[PDB]
């Protein structure tokens, strides 16, 4: 028997089996609907199209995620996310397959709850498991001591480890992330007339972002250059064409992660929630933490972020501590690769929520020692 | 063949395009590296300045 | 049972069976009355000649059309109208056939509810049903996305689908067409001392401007070559004898489509229509819009239309898209080869208004999702 | 000295001096040319009627905006606008008058850049200031709190206050208004007979809508009655006779404001992007913003807007709060009134951009700390 492993996220579905180097199923958390007439009798079309499949009638559809930050409001959008993954893009039946799922800490009791509760009487499961993100990230990291900052597209935060023991009081977690990145683009491309309103136009921002955005080693002087020189203009061809030029606004987007000020956030910036989590941790563990500061997730690929948060976290330690800075080239799959080598370890396999558990006890059963 | 030929060079404007603006990226971010080694390096220099000076 | 098509049109009644490859009855959708007065006693002449018929007797009647622009003004002549079509024509009873019927977009309600009222009441057929005849064009066509433009003899309009999905708030409607297209040949052609005031001249005018009007590619370099050359005149022989001689108003009469400024309207041409309609439509797809560009109608008949409308929409739209213009041999046709399509369609069979839902609904029941 | 309070507007030009209780010169903001070829030799026409005198040569001309939504699209059309402004209705010299003008939220930069540099160098004047629209309504309204909704003619916009603070990630902008709402109302009369399709005719339709629209209480109640009664019809008189008489289209012209789809828009209606600016806002001002929901601008001018968006507002905020919303009878002129009364505060006097400021730091000094 095999294991399957979701990592669900806030807007990027990734599955696939455990034991894989990989997820075989990476789409988009979308559900869209069609929001206009219909006029060709014969079509057979249908209500709503799920994943990838509504990226290609973004002009037809309105889209909706049903995962707000880390946070599902959308049962019924994600009952039809999990049919669809498990059915289209895995092709496998979800009653003879163990199930690993995660989240991020610090959510409501009653996701987790009813997500087990969909788990098991929807669709039928023999057993499951809920984990948090911040821990497969360290296991695929080849670590076991390290502070992990896993920056989605949702929810952002830090969990401290030492020796595969996890510090919950010293855990933080903030609401900024890739969605959020993306509102302040979109509201701020209008300074150049260029104006995104429409959920599908959303879409067109986001990918603006992931092709042009960097983060600036030195806030100030890039600003300054840009002011001055033009060597930082760089242009992107819409769908159709009128070619826009992207100018400061390239690396005015990810400095919102190191100034949340910028979208009238009142918390502070990534690096100095990094550097408060680890002086909320003990003293004896301060200079393994500063020396494996682990980097995973979507948000944190930027060209450059690796850079910046070294010079900002090496500008509040102190003088005598090195600062290291793990960022490896995969990643935004992280979570799932530490998800496939969880779920495939032998040891593993005494820990999964069975079904008469579940039957037996009710859905508390995921808070309870069968974490 | 005109609109052939048309096409052929159209695809290959296109190939060269993106290989150029790849490299510019490429200098773009190699020349941000150099600049934060030149003050890594300012830096460094002047920490070596205290610790032999002290020494 | 077999189903009636008649797309009435303005200016050319075209009806047949459902399931046929053409329509079987082409006639003009003309009402003429003699107006002199009659002096053989036993000659028993009729009050007044519909379809072809009139067209034989032109030098003896006045022939009015009581279609206007897609409106109905006449509504006994309509019926007469289509008296005609169903018993000389097509040679079947009404009240054994469903009747589907063709209409332009955003025209009066009124208009099609008075139709549905006729046709189940004087012609007492057991169902009918209203359809839109830029979405039947692209069930001939072969297409299921694409911007139409079906220019007919009293409207021309844009109608952009995309999936099947209507996008209404992009529909475009304008009131030139080919029967201003003759009032402006009429005028122009005094400027060579021909004068066509009667009635019965413009049939004479609208044959000359089939047979010998065109589009020029470029309107400056056309008047100039007419202005120094010859080679571009050409003569016409009229049912009297006397031949006439066209020079440049050969193509100055279909360029009122691309400045409708000549005819003294205060709009913009077809080219620039369908363009607004597609700017006026989403962002992500626009780019299959321009590349399933699909012309229909009378009035798309000239030689030349469909190179004119590509340079012009070329020239329009941004320079890295591929724009292409559908026009098919059998366009004047196009909206009533969809319609028997439509109507053979086996799913369709549902969307009939039958005669016991008008009965108890009243003739509102037309514009119900039926619409 | 006094300064110059002109509240360029999109459809409607407002000016004036600063201490006035009202705009001197209020016309709409139109530059029409002739498109007919002028036969009468001697009478020496002009070649472009701009302002008020437009709408009386109305018949002969075609009406352009120089200004589309909130921004300028024909720079020489407005700086035509501002000479007729300044010389031939106030008949004032701008090289001895400080000019405060006005501007909706998130513009392009450019907008201000040229106007700034229009109006120091083609006009002269000493200093000058651009201010947002909301902020003045919030002026001539005697509060300093309040979450303002301005609707315009080209732009609706909210921009939430508290204590004289503006929340900037809070500020919602709209691109529907009266424009939107007089082009659905032309293609929502053409379904009842009458087309109106020049320019000349879109002032017609825009003199209809705000004679005899109005917001309907409940919509689906008032589409019942208008169905069943009769007593909803009124008539208006058109330029020739011939009166029309209007039904439901009274009422389903302005709930396009409420329900954005009518016109294909995706986004929310006035009434949800209110309450959604406000939840965006910290959690402690809410209460006050319920309270102090203030109206202006043209188009929030129709009766039955208050009770409409109370009773929307009151359905979505928690059943505690106290909603109230301030319509002033004099809400069209707010923008203006409150432009009057901050140029003519005495803190103000040192907040102005001189002459020697911009000939010091080029235009760029607009977006400065003197904003
Ligand atoms: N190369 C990139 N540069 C910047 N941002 C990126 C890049 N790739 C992805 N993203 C952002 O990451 C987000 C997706 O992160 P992901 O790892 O999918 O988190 P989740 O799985 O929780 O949604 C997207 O919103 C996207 O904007
Ligand atoms: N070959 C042609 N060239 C130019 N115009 C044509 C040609 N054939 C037909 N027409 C014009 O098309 C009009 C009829 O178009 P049609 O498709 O019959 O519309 P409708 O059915 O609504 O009358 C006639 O007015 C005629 O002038
Ligand atoms: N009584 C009214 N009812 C409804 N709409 C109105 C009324 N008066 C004016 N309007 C609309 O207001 C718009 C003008 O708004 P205005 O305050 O002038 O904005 P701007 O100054 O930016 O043009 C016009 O388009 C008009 O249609």
């Amino acid at each position: 028997t095999t294991a399957l492993v979701c990592d669900n996220g806030s807007g990027l579905v990734k599955a696939g089996f455990a034991g894989d180097d990989a997820p075989r199923a990476v789409f988009p958390s979308i559900v869209g609907r069609p929001r206009h007439q219909g006029v060709m009798v014969g079509m057979g079309q249908k209500d709503s199209y799920v994943g990838d499949e509504a990226q290609s009638k973004r002009g037809i559809l309105t889209l909706k995620y049903p995962i707000e930050h880390g946070i599902i409001t959308n049962w019924d959008d994600m009952e039809k996310i999990w049919h669809h993954t498990f059915y289209n893009e895995l092709r496998v039946a979800p009653e003879e397959h163990p199930t690993l799922l995660t989240e991020a800490p610090l959510n409501p009791k009653a996701n987790r709850e009813k997500m087990t509760q969909i788990m098991f009487e929807t669709f039928n499961v023999p057993a499951m498991y809920v984990a948090i993100q911040a821990v497969l990230s360290l296991y695929a990291s080849g670590r076991t001591t390290g502070i992990v900052l896993d920056s989605g597209d949702g929810v952002t935060h830090n969990v401290p480890i030492y020796e595969g023991y996890a510090l919950p009081h010293a855990i933080m977690r903030l609401d900024l992330a890739g969605r959020d990145l993306t509102d302040y683009l979109m509201k701020i491309l209008t300074e150049r007339g260029y104006s995104f309103v429409t959920t599908a136009e959303r879409e067109i921002v986001r990918d603006i972002k992931e092709k042009l955005c960097y983060v600036a080693l030195d806030f100030e002087n890039e600003m300054a250059t840009a002011a001055s020189s033009s060597s930082l203009e760089k242009s992107y061809e819409l769908p159709d064409g009128q070619v826009i030029t992207i100018g400061n606004e390239r690396f005015r987007c990810p400095e919102t992660l190191f100034q949340p000020s910028f979208i009238g956030m009142e918390s502070a910036g990534i690096h100095e929630t990094t550097y408060n989590s680890i002086m909320k941790c003990d003293i004896d563990i301060r200079k393994d933490l500063y020396a494996n500061n682990v980097l995973s997730g979507g948000t944190t690929m930027y060209p450059g972020i690796a850079d910046r948060m070294q010079k900002e976290i090496t500008a509040l330690a102190p003088s005598t501590m090195k600062i290291k800075i793990i960022a490896p080239p995969e990643r935004k799959y992280s979570v799932w690769i530490g998800g496939s080598i969880l779920a495939s370890l032998s040891t593993f396999q005494q820990m999964w929520i069975s079904k008469q558990e579940y039957d037996e006890a009710g859905p508390s059963i995921v808070h309870r020692k069968c974490f | 063949r005109a609109q052939e030929r048309l096409a052929t060079a159209l695809q290959k404007l296109e190939e060269a395009e993106k290989a150029a603006d790849e490299s510019e990226r490429g200098m773009k971010v190699i020349e941000s590296r150099a600049q934060k080694d030149e003050e890594k390096m300012e830096i460094q220099e002047i920490q070596l300045k205290e610790a032999k000076h002290i020494a």
